[PDB]
């Protein structure tokens, strides 16, 4: 949802890439969400994204 | 577009049956205006005893075709064809055409009438070489073989086909507009023949190839099996006639592709094609 | 951002009216994933308030001698009986313009977020709806472009040199970790990559790099600002008492490596090229151009290549073959 | 590969009218430098008989006698025999490699077959293909022929490689499809050989299918005849510099003619308190120096250079003719057209006697100043040169005419004539005529106008 | 070791979210109602409808204005791939031919390959010879470079943001319409210099007739034969011509940044391609108005850098240097809270 | 190529115009696309043809 | 099929025209026929003429080199071109087969 | 597909687009077929270099495909591509006299004579010179010519080139001259040189016993005017034994293909065939594509 | 493994043991001679670093 | 990767650091700390 990559779209090899560096990104940082971060204000902007 | 010719004379109702029969047939045009006259219809108008073939191929190029569409009692429907589409012609010629065949137009050899043959491209072509040749003997007939070799050269064979071409020379006379064509072959041979020599030395002081080598060793070949410091002006003078009777060989050496044939009506009357001109 | 725009020519007050008769000032756009921020972030500047929009598009009419003149002298002048009236009546300020009297009377509220910034309110606007499952991209989301750079394998002078950080690092004392030949670069991701000399191969062994024809053709277009008899004629070049002219390569040598680069120098037009020696000489009493190339690393001058530069490479060289202790 | 036998087969062809046997080169960089060899736009080269005159001219005789005349209208002999000097030489075929490489390894990468005595590796820096064919005008060859070489560039310049064709010839007649079976005889030998000056050697090349080889020629090389082709080629380089001993006996004349106290032409800044006597002596001393070091390349050699052109002498007609004639009378102003010497180029001689390095061609513009102004010598750049202001120099001056200066420092000069009346005339053309442009690839059609990119057939790039 | 210090430059696209305000009216659109043109198939009947839009602006100056807001992403790896020298000049051979095999198998290049003539590089719009690799996990790439004296003081030309030439070439510091003046600004060597106060910095990179100005200037690389298709970062500060062509007022070179000096890219392939009239994204490209550069995060050895990573926020804008290793930081943080953020 | 007559004799509209900047400075920046400045007073206006 | 198909040309053009040529080696002593099919972007004939005679050097001294060694036999051709059509950068999938090819059927233009 | 568009960079005033619609149904060279293109790929003045040769001008106008202009709506022009066999109108510019049922062709713009250099679309550092649409028989002469006037040119010094060009250059096709600016030696126009050295060479080659000397029987039999200008340079140059006829019918297709191939040298497509010409020759109805 | 491989960069950050990418997913879809032209060929380099 | 050391001063260290002192990674001459990209022994574990 973060850059327009709908169900009806082909891909350039860029795009894969940039793909994927979401993906590790992503992965990474935001793993086990409650265990990090106790603040309301995060676990709210969660929830809505 | 649309063509309307009419006719001032008067029309029998056995020659309105026998119009109708050619029902769908070409007839070339001089020029391509809405109302005309049946004077400018057909070959007629062009019809004598000296140009013979070499003026009237030269002529129909620079003519337009059209196919009649219908006929009423008093004016014919002549619709000029459009490239792409396809067509149904008649087959008013003598040869029978097959599936495939690229047709090309010729005028036919073998107080007003109405006159044009649609043969196949190779029989056309292979036809015209040999009326051509058939005119470069066409001066020394005294002899005997080259009288053979004209008897031989009179028949072409092909599938229900034994035509007898008519002899272009006549009470020993050419006529002139096939001798100037022969004398523009003739010309042309001479010409390329001793220009090659001068100018394959005039070319190659620059970057010079392996085909240059070998085109000298094939005039020197020539050279030796037959038997330079020229003015400018008759060296152009040279160039330039050359080139000049080449231009004037255009309408002998190609073959302007009128129709792409399709599926042939039995009995090959009639067969639908696509004009491609 | 809101106090820099000026403000508009359509005096246009009744249109974009809030209520209470708070005035619509400008409208912020962009995408969600700003306005996610921003008003998340700003949770005491928002309200939800409606504001009397116009309902229909402003229909304008042309004048029939607006269409003669159209068709006669390939022109328009908008609203041509107001003017014909005030020229000919006398007064030389019209009421409004064309375009004020088009696009009123139709008032219908809708609900769309505002913000209030010091008696400004803008209308907050967030442009998503448009745009999801849509083919075309959003122009709000432009690219741009920035132009990094950065050196490698320089050299430090060594009667500057310091250490600024002498508690945090501490490096052994070999010669590979006390000049530079290679830099360390950030990826997307932090992950230290690697630049070295070795990777730059695709471009430092192009034939265009030693090729200096065109380097050569544009410096002449500035232009200017027998052995048999020599062993015997050794003593007689000496007999004259003239001196010879300091050439241009050894005028390259008496500058320190600080103050090459300054305007005090002179020689810095001849200095084109890393591979060659653009000079000027003398041939035929005529200043010629002359591209000699350099040959070997060491013709290169002082202040672009010191002596301790040329110490420290080859301790490198030393330190590579296994003999940084000499016998 | 690509000239040798198109041109073999050529010779073949026209060896009818004029006997000309092929001789198949290759050159180096030892003939001309790399850049030289890429931009080479074609060869000239000449048949000259043992006798010494040409293979073009008319066999007893010429019109090319009557030694200079000495004329500005004609200033050769007009230009029918610069026609003459254009039908001597001929323009042979022509092939550049700019690529270095090794020859027997090039014949291998071919279809020639290659077996030498012995292996000789031949290692150059690039290849240019040249054939040439020397005339025989019998069935029989005089062995003390010689030839002619002209390398041309685009800018109008040559280089002139004469050699006899003894040394072409001697080991050889001594010892001694088409194009398929051409390469499958192929070679026989390989042989250097130097000119007649020894300054450049060349390679040559031997194949046992030429029909050279059946022609059977015969060679003698008679000793008598040595003797007078040394002696005609004695009078081709003796052009140059005779004429040099024609301008400094016309210094020594005029000088004994004025008797010592010679005029100022050239503005100068003078010192009177400066001495004199050593000025005087650094006159001679400079003088036999300038003699010392004499050169074809030379100022006195460039100014005849375009007076040997093809449209010199109609146009130097029509200098004198613009000049003698009537002032244009009142009619003449006031309803005829407006009618038309700003600036001249001239060529000079620098010699320099506190170090002997002497400059030899020197473009010098120079034009009249203003207030009674003798003449001052810019540059082309406006620089004013101001060499003569040193007391180390002393300068020759001359004139796109056969006007000339020898001036002294300080700017007195000597202002006399070049006379080259003892000099013959179908030597004067031979070695400095100019030749005219032939049209190639690239070139313009139309005489002269924007000038496109030379043509570069070189190694830096793919050919395509 | 070898005898000089090249610097890099590069390009990175970035995708922003840029916010955007303008006043109240600001601008009046005119519309009208659609017009229907009727174009026939065989059996399908494709209308174009069209709707003309007449956008009339109505202030004085800029009633309207914007800011670069939030980064999400880049495009580029931000990498040390080096440009491909061997594809933007495939007709430059060495002369001797085994020496040049010998650096083509030394290299990566394989082969030379033939340029095309004019009329098929009429007819072919460029050339787009590299090959696009198989593997793409971090996207597109482009590091070019100039060879430098390897006694440039970076202290003042490095950690701050500058112009890789050398000179100060920003072409609004000269008067404008104004010929001699820019060309004097940018060429010569007989007086001072902006934003430093030695004459150079780069004596190999500054004036005409260095390699920089026959390596990436358009029009001495048009003199000899190059490849116009591929994208070069160079060419916005070494295409001098065209910079003495903007010298203008700077409303002026105002409306042509924003109008006409729009670059592009094309970001569909795994290299760095110039647009064939690109009207699909038309990247903004700030640096062009200004003629400098930004200094990125470079770190001679890894434990100067392993110590950079070790610290807080703002270590990345601090700039340590050790006896011969040096750190030289970045001038804004978008290495340090970009992808924190990602 | 304007019409400058045109604008000064035909009855105006008043505005209160709001320059960001001043306006000879735009003027001589030349930001707009036609100008017309002059000092004094100019009879240019004035002859109607 | 890959191995008739070649260009000279790093096949990224829009109107990419194909155009079916064949070549008559007499190389060996018997005729040698190689159908090639060339897909290119330029369009006119003749210019295409000039670049096949560029690329095709070895085929044109090989038939002067067969007229000149057997001149009792004819020669019959030396190339033909014959168009069928164009397709465009992204109907190639590389056998590579094309996807949308629209057809355009000329003549037979011969070369030698 | 067809209709693409072309964009401006300058404002529009009213005079640009009244010259604009004096061009509805003018013709103009595009590159590549391209849907939307700049005006600075329009028309010619992007490929247009004096001083640089005629032939390279007349080799690439020919691969650049043609449009027609017309519908002009603001800050874009719309150019319709033709298709093959379709009608169309065409307004020339180049001032050449045109016929019915004749065939036309486009070369590069000559200058005329006079240098009227009518750019006809007036801007500063560009102008849209158009292609002329000259009749077949003026084309293929302008296309002889200079064949003719490159192959002399060669090994010649300037004087009697020079001589031979100044009449050479001129020609006249009902009322008219012409001359030609740019007729330098070009690689394209040597390999083509080299072209018709091959090709002539093997019509030299392919010729009969009896064809080489029919022209000598002609001499021996009659004497007619065309006769004796043929025989006149004929002699400036200077019974059968077996007749097999199918030997001459192959050295005749032999030359007939060799003659093709060296009339394809100067003779193009045929790319308009006229069909009604209006008399005071502005405009002119023509069937077939670009 | 050697004991001599790159600690600096392959081992703190996450990785891909083997030491290519093998990622499948910034290769090309359903193209398997480059799949195995990217996992596999050493003359081809690693995308990852 | 996971908090690996190869000598234990540099677990020591790790085991008296302030906060998220697993998350460096620090090196000596030849023992090394590979270090904790994610930190799993300061969340699962603090929590307890």
């Amino acid at each position: 949802v973060e850059n327009a990559t709908l169900a009806r779209q082909a891909l350039n090899r860029i795009q894969r890439s940039n793909i994927l560096q979401s993906f590790k990104a992503k992965m990474l940082a935001t793993l086990f969400l409650l265990n990090r971060t106790r603040d309301r204000d995060y676990v709210l902007k969660f929830l809505t994204r | 577009a649309n063509i309307f010719c009419t006719f001032d004379h008067k029309l029998s109702i056995a020659d309105v049956g026998k119009l109708t029969k050619l029902v769908a047939a070409v007839v070339p045009i001089p020029q391509r205006l809405h109302l005309i006259k049946h004077y400018q219809l057909g070959l007629h108008q062009f019809v004598d005893h000296t140009r013979g073939y070499v003026r009237l191929r030269g002529l129909l190029r620079n003519m337009t075709l059209t196919l009649m569409r219908r006929v009423e009692g008093n004016q014919i429907l002549l619709h000029v064809p459009t490239h792409g589409l396809l067509y149904t012609v008649l087959n008013t010629g003598p040869v029978t055409w097959e599936k495939g065949d690229a047709l090309c137009v010729l005028p036919p050899l073998f107080q007003w009438e109405l006159v044009p043959w649609i043969v196949p491209m190779p029989l056309a072509l292979e036809i015209n070489q040999r009326l051509l040749i058939m005119g470069l003997f066409s001066l020394d007939r005294s002899y005997e073989e080259v009288k053979a070799a004209v008897q031989q050269l009179q028949t072409i064979t092909f599938r229900d086909a034994t035509f007898t071409i008519p002899d272009p020379v006549i009470d020993q006379h050419l006529l002139i507009d096939m001798k100037t064509a022969c004398l523009s072959m003739s010309m042309v041979a001479n010409l390329a023949s001793e220009l090659t020599m001068t100018y394959v030395r005039k070319l190659a002081l620059e970057d010079s190839s392996m085909l240059l080598v070998k085109c000298q060793e094939l005039l020197m070949r020539l050279d030796r099996e037959r038997s330079q410091h020229v003015s400018p002006d008759d060296e152009i003078a040279r160039l330039s006639a050359l080139f000049v009777m080449l231009r004037q060989l255009d309408d002998l050496i190609r073959e302007q592709v009128v129709f792409t044939v399709c599926d042939v009506s039995p009995d090959n009357k009639s067969a639908t094609c696509i004009f491609k001109g | 951002l809101a106090e820099a725009a000026t403000d508009s020519i359509l005096d246009n007050p009744t249109t974009y009216t809030t209520s209470s008769g708070a005035k619509i000032s400008g409208v912020m756009v962009s995408t969600a994933n700003v306005m996610q921020i921003i008003m998340s972030l700003l949770s005491s500047h928002i309200t939800k308030e409606t504001v009397s929009a116009p309902a229909t598009y402003g229909n304008f009419v042309l004048s029939p001698e607006n269409a003669v003149t159209a068709i006669s002298y390939h022109s328009i002048l908008a609203d041509f009986n107001s003017y014909k009236a005030h020229l000919t009546s006398g007064q030389p300020h019209l009421p409004n313009d064309s375009l004020s009297q088009a696009g009123a009377h139709s008032l219908t509220p809708l609900s769309m977020d505002v913000i209030r910034l010091g008696e400004k309110t803008v209308i907050m606007e967030n442009l998503r709806r448009v745009y999801k499952n849509t083919d075309t991209k959003d122009p709000l989301e432009r690219n741009v472009d920035l132009t990094f750079f950065f050196p490698v394998g320089l050299y430090l002078p060594e009667d500057r040199g310091y250490t600024t950080v002498e508690s945090k690092v501490k490096l052994n004392d070999t010669v590979r970790n006390a000049l530079p030949t290679t830099a360390y670069l950030l990826n997307r991701d932090r992950a230290v990559q690697k630049i070295d000399f070795v990777d730059a191969l695709k471009t430092l062994c192009h034939p265009v790099l030693h090729e200096p024809a065109p380097c050569l053709q544009t410096f002449t277009e500035r232009g200017p600002p027998p052995m048999g008899g020599a062993a015997r004629r050794i003593p007689h070049f000496y007999r004259v008492r003239r001196e010879v002219p300091r050439t241009v390569n050894e005028m390259k040598q008496d500058f320190v490596v600080t103050d090459f680069y300054k305007v005090g120098n002179i020689t810095l037009y001849t200095e084109l090229h890393p591979f060659f020696d653009f000079t000027h000489c003398q041939e035929n009493s005529e200043t010629v151009a002359l591209c000699t190339p350099r040959i070997v690393i060491g013709n290169l001058p002082d202040g672009l290549a010191p002596g301790p530069f040329h110490e420290l490479r080859t301790w490198e060289i030393m330190e590579h073959m296994r003999l940084r202790p000499p016998p | 590969m690509e000239t040798h036998l198109y041109s073999d087969l050529a010779f073949e062809a026209r060896f009818a009218d004029d006997e000309q046997l092929p001789l198949h080169l290759v050159l180096d960089q030892e003939v001309l430098s790399n850049e030289e060899a890429e931009t080479l736009r074609y060869v000239y080269y000449r048949n000259v008989d043992s006798a010494g005159r040409s293979t073009g001219r008319a066999p007893g005789g010429d019109e090319d006698d009557a030694p200079a005349s000495d004329d500005a209208e004609d200033a050769v002999g007009g230009d029918r025999a610069f026609d003459r000097e254009r039908r001597t030489w001929q323009r042979a075929c022509f092939r550049v490699l700019p690529r270095p490489l090794e020859l027997l390894d090039y014949l291998r990468q071919s279809g020639l077959t290659v077996t030498l005595e012995k292996e000789q590796r031949v290692r150059m820096f690039y290849a240019v293909f040249t054939t040439l064919g020397l005339r025989c005008p019998d069935n029989r060859l005089s062995g003390a022929q010689t030839l002619h070489l002209r390398l041309v560039w685009p800018d109008g310049s040559y280089r002139d490689w004469e050699f006899l064709a003894r040394d072409l010839l001697r080991e050889e007649m001594e010892a001694n499809a088409r194009t398929d079976e051409w390469k499958g005889a192929g070679v026989s030998r390989l042989r250097e050989v130097w000119d007649v000056q020894h300054r450049v050697r060349l390679r040559v090349l031997w194949y046992v299918n030429s029909f050279w080889r059946s022609r059977e020629l015969s060679y003698d090389d008679h000793e008598v005849e040595l003797y007078r082709a040394l002696d005609a080629y004695r009078a081709r380089i003796a052009v140059e510099y005779v004429l040099i001993r024609a301008v400094r006996d016309e210094i020594y004349a005029v000088l004994r003619r004025d008797g010592g106290a010679l005029p100022q032409r050239f503005a100068c800044h003078v010192s009177r308190n400066m001495s004199w006597r050593v000025v005087w002596e650094l006159c001679r001393h400079a003088l036999a120096l300038w003699m010392d070091w004499a050169d074809v390349r030379s100022c006195i050699i460039k100014a005849l250079t375009p007076r040997l052109s093809r449209g010199a002498a109609a146009a130097a007609q029509r200098a004198r003719r613009q000049r003698e004639r009537s002032a244009p009378k009142p009619q003449e102003l006031l309803f005829g057209p407006r009618n038309e010497p700003a600036e001249q180029t001239w060529y000079a001689d620098v010699v320099r006697c506190v170090r002997a390095q002497v400059d030899l061609g020197v473009e010098v513009r120079a034009a009249r100043c203003p207030r009674t102004g003798l003449w001052i010598v810019r540059d082309r750049r406006g620089r004013l040169r101001r060499w003569l202001s040193q007391p180390e120099v002393c300068v020759l001056y001359v004139t796109p005419d056969l006007d000339f200066y020898w001036v002294l420092p300080g700017g007195f000069a000597v202002s006399s004539r070049v006379t080259l009346h003892g000099l013959a005339q179908r030597a004067l053309r031979d070695r400095f005529q100019n030749f005219e442009a032939v049209l190639a690839r690239g070139m313009h059609v139309e005489a002269g106008r924007q000038e496109p990119e030379t043509p570069r057939v070189s190694g830096r790039r793919l050919p395509f | 070791h070898p005898g000089f210090a090249l610097t890099a430059v590069r390009t990175d696209t970035f995708e922003v979210d840029m916010l955007l305000y303008s006043g109240k009216s600001c601008t009046s659109v005119i519309i009208n109602n659609p017009i229907v043109t009727k174009e026939e198939r065989d059996i399908s009947t494709t209308y174009h409808v069209t709707q003309n839009i007449n956008t009339v602006d109505m202030g004085l100056g800029y009633t309207s204005n914007t800011c670069v807001a939030y980064v999400n992403r880049v495009r580029t790896d931000m990498g040390v791939r080096v440009q491909d020298l061997f594809r933007v000049f495939p007709m430059n051979v060495y002369r001797h031919d085994e020496v040049d095999r010998w650096i083509r198998h030394a290299a990566g290049v394989e082969r030379p390959q033939l340029l095309d003539t004019e009329t098929i590089s009429m007819l072919t719009f460029g050339s787009m010879s590299e090959r696009n690799a198989a593997a793409t996990v971090h996207g597109q790439k482009a590091a070019c470079e100039l060879i430098l004296t390897p006694v440039t003081m970076d202290v003042n030309y490095f950690k701050i943001p500058n112009n890789p030439r050398g000179r100060a070439s920003c072409m609004l510091a000269v008067d404008p319409y104004d010929t001699e003046a820019a060309t004097k600004a940018i060429y010569d060597h007989r007086e001072a210099d902006a934003q430093t106060f030695a004459a150079t910095h780069n004596p190999w990179a500054s004036q005409a007739g260095c390699l920089s100005d026959v390596l990436y200037n358009t029009r001495h690389r048009e003199r000899l034969g190059y490849n116009s298709k591929f994208y070069s970062p160079c060419a916005q500060y070494f295409n001098t011509e065209e910079i003495i062509a903007a010298n203008k007022t700077l409303f002026k070179t105002i409306d042509e940044y924003l109008l006409r000096a729009k670059d592009c890219i094309r970001g569909d392939t795994d290299t760095q391609y110039v647009c064939v009239e690109g009207t699909e994204q038309l990247i903004e490209n700030p640096c062009r108005l200004t003629q400098e550069a930004l200094p990125i995060l470079s770190t001679t050895t890894l434990a100067l850098m392993e110590t950079k990573l070790k610290g807080g926020a703002g270590a990345f804008a601090t700039s340590e240097t050790h006896f011969g290793n040096y750190v030289v930081g970045e001038i804004i943080p978008l290495q340090q809270s970009m992808l924190f953020n990602s | 190529m304007e019409n400058w007559s045109a604008l000064e004799l035909l009855p105006k509209v008043g505005i209160p115009t709001d320059f960001l900047t001043h306006v000879k400075t735009s003027a001589g920046e030349e930001m707009f696309e036609a100008l017309r400045i002059y000092y004094g007073d100019d009879p240019e206006r004035y002859n109607i043809h | 099929p890959k191995d008739m198909y070649l260009t000279w040309e790093e096949t990224r053009g829009r109107l990419q025209y194909v155009y079916l040529i064949i070549v008559y080696d007499y190389d060996g002593p018997e005729t040698r026929p190689g159908i090639y099919v060339l897909t290119s972007s330029i369009a006119h004939w003749q210019t295409l003429v000039d670049v096949a005679r560029g690329k095709f050097a070895r085929e044109r001294c090989s038939f002067v080199n067969r007229r000149i060694t057997r001149p009792r036999q004819i020669p019959l051709c030396t190339g033909v071109i014959q168009k069928l059509g164009w397709c465009l950068a992204d109907d190639i999938h590389t056998v590579v087969r094309l996807d949308n090819f629209s057809v355009e059927l000329g003549d037979f233009r011969e070369f030698v």
